[PDB]
């Protein structure tokens, strides 16, 4: 049986979160998705020569559901906590999304990675200094991806899968 | 063949090509029609209201999801467009009349009359809108249309208008004392009764115009979703009441007794199908407060440790069970919306709004297509009310809980977070002890009904 790694995205609704894991599904060159599927949410890859899977946990859309978060986060071994870096209030909620996780695995030490989602041609209003800095407070990666073009998704996954395999 | 007019005097005349309208290899499955994929916005209205044949999905489909790429103002005009055909510039004259004009002219009258009956909020929102489309059918002359212009007249009028359920239960609390209401006192039978009530009310006023294009999610959400927040909000209180409850009771005999009877409310949820009540339960045990209380779930009876499993196991693997369980049952039931606001948003994020050919911009209705279905399939259970009594007090004190108070969201989680310590310590810390804090019996009535 090859490892198989639940990971769940969080995030601030309405900056287009949903985009780094569907285009890290969705073939490079496809753009047809149907949510309604097991192949959606789950891919197969090779990381650092060794083989896994990767289920990936994204609500995109049930943000309102608040009391359902500690739920949905139990079931991951590894998070991503993306913001949108022209929205600076999904920045500064990232404090408020990594601290419930901590409450939630019971632990100090979570595997995790911070997002930071260029996610449309508006102003940036977060610089990569500010979000480097906040990363290197919490010891852990920081990583930025582009929905435009699929610069920095399988990075951002890639290093979760290695915070994971390191811990 | 027939002969329609020049691409200058009507632009619905122009040919089919790989540059204008694309189809999926499959067929409409009951109606033998092609399934389109594709299209400019003329190829569409053309098909919208096609000669050969009536096509209600897709009439359905476009009307549901039309204002991602066209505004209301912009297909009415397009509409009236289509109605005004020329004549060509006898036999061939006689025969386009009554193959071509006749069936286009009474589809447009179709399409502004599921327009007015199904989406009549673009007419609420912009009076200028109806103020044209009362104009357009009031130009409309014709024998074999006078029948359907008259039908449209009447649903415009009607709009700018505007066997036994079982015995209520009763428990401590008696008929009239609301001050003693609360959930224990209340008979958990009702309580979860007058929940799927409200429940399937909130559930069943929610419209397509709150979730096409993911408007819950907006900045402008409050304007456009109302219904559908208002669901979600009901849920989220209903969850943190349940935690509330149980770790505000300090004492562990009586917060198993409380844990108890919302199992009981969980079975009763499971009975009625109303897997939102079901999930509010579920989303209350794994909350961080509850979940770490494991003095408490131990002292729960073996048969409602299994009952609150199976419950859990419905959300596991991406609602794997949920999913399949849903599928199978029929209404009355209460779904749980999420996955629907899910499933939309990825649909709409995740395929592009244009599809190129040979340099052409082609609407991508397949994905308008596949929104539409799950709307459909959200529409499917609203139709189908319960046979259950509502109880007015019971109904207005689920109605009016409030276990946040004034509080903001994270100050109530990190109290419910710190009761949960208090009465249940981290290891190696003993379990204190704490006074009982009801003065009325603990034992349940059970989930049967008391008469028959
Ligand atoms: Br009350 C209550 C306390 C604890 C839990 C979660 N447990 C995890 C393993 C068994 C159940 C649920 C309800
Ligand atoms: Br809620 C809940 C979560 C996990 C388990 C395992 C057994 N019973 C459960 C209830």
């Amino acid at each position: 049986h090859m490892t198989e790694y639940k990971l769940v995205v969080v995030g601030a609704g309405g900056v287009g979160k949903s985009a780094l894991t569907i285009q890290l599904i969705q073939n490079h060159f496809v753009d047809e998705y149907d949510p309604t599927i097991e192949d959606s949410y789950r891919k197969q890859v090779v990381i650092d020569g060794e083989t896994c899977l990767l289920d990936i946990l994204d609500t995109a859309g049930q943000e309102e559901y608040s009391a359902m978060r500690d739920q949905y986060m139990r079931t991951g071994e590894g998070f991503l906590c993306v913001f949108a870096i022209n929205n600076t209030k999904s920045f500064e909620d990232i404090h408020q999304y990594r601290e419930q996780i901590k409450r939630v695995k019971d632990s100090d030490d979570v595997p995790m990675v911070l997002v930071g989602n260029k996610c449309d041609l508006a102003a940036r209003t977060v610089e990569s200094r500010q979000a480097q800095d906040l990363a290197r407070s919490y010891g852990i990666p920081y990583i930025e991806t582009s929905a435009k073009t699929r610069q920095g998704v399988e990075d951002a996954f890639y290093t979760l899968v290695r915070e994971i395999r390191q811990h | 063949q027939m002969r329609l007019p020049s691409a200058d005097v009507y632009r619905f005349a122009e040919p089919d090509s790989e540059e204008n309208i694309i189809f999926e290899e499959n067929m409409q499955p009951k109606a033998g029609i092609p399934i389109i994929k594709a299209g400019t916005v003329i190829k569409l209205i053309e098909r919208l209201t096609y000669h050969m044949y009536a096509d209600p999905n897709f009439v359905r489909t476009f009307l549901t999801t039309y204002r991602s790429f066209c505004k209301p103002q912009e297909l009415l005009s397009l509409i009236i467009e289509r109605f005004e055909i020329p004549e060509p510039e006898s036999a061939e004259l006689k025969r386009f009349r009554k193959e071509y004009i006749q069936p286009v002219q009474l589809r447009v009258l179709n399409v502004c009359r599921h327009w007015v009956e199904h989406h009549f909020y673009d007419f609420e929102r912009d009076a200028y809108l109806l103020q044209r489309m009362e104009e357009f059918i009031g130009t409309v002359r014709g024998k074999a249309m006078k029948k359907w212009v008259e039908s449209i007249t009447k649903i415009i009028q009607r709009k700018k208008i505007a066997s036994s359920p079982p015995t209520v239960e009763w428990h401590i609390s008696r008929p009239g004392h609301i001050e003693t209401f609360d959930l224990l006192t209340l008979h958990p039978i009702e309580i979860a009764r007058q929940l799927t009530l409200l429940e399937s009310d909130l559930y069943r006023a929610v419209q397509p115009s709150e979730l096409v294009g993911s408007v819950w999610t907006k900045e402008d959400k409050e304007i456009n979703s109302p219904n559908l927040l208002k669901m979600i909000r009901h849920t989220t209180n209903l969850t943190l009441w349940f935690e509330k409850c149980i770790v505000e009771t300090e004492n562990l005999e009586e917060r198993v007794a409380v844990v108890s009877r919302i199992i009981e409310i969980l079975q009763v949820f499971q009975e009625l199908n109303n897997f939102n009540g079901v999930l509010e339960v579920v989303s209350a045990m794994n909350s961080s407060p509850v979940y770490r209380l494991d003095h408490t779930f131990e002292q729960i009876p073996s048969r409602q440790k299994k009952i609150l499993e199976e419950a859990h196991e419905l959300s596991e693997d991406h609602y794997k069970k949920y999913l399949a369980k849903l599928r199978s049952i029929n209404p009355p039931c209460v779904p749980f919306f999420g996955i629907y606001l899910t499933n939309i948003l990825k649909t709409e994020e995740g395929n592009p709004e244009v599809l190129k050919r040979h340099g052409k911009e082609l609407i991508n209705f397949s994905k308008r297509r596949k929104v539409a279905e799950i709307t459909g399939e959200i529409q499917q259970y609203q139709n189908q009310p319960y046979c259950l009594r509502v109880e007015s007090d019971i109904k207005r004190f689920f109605e009016n809980l409030n276990p946040m108070g004034n509080s903001m969201e994270k100050e109530f989680t990190d109290y419910l977070f710190n009761k949960s310590l208090e009465i249940e310590p981290r290891n190696p810390k003993p379990l204190p002890r704490f006074p009982k804090k009801y003065s009325y019996p603990l034992k349940s009535p059970g989930v049967r009904p008391s008469n028959p």
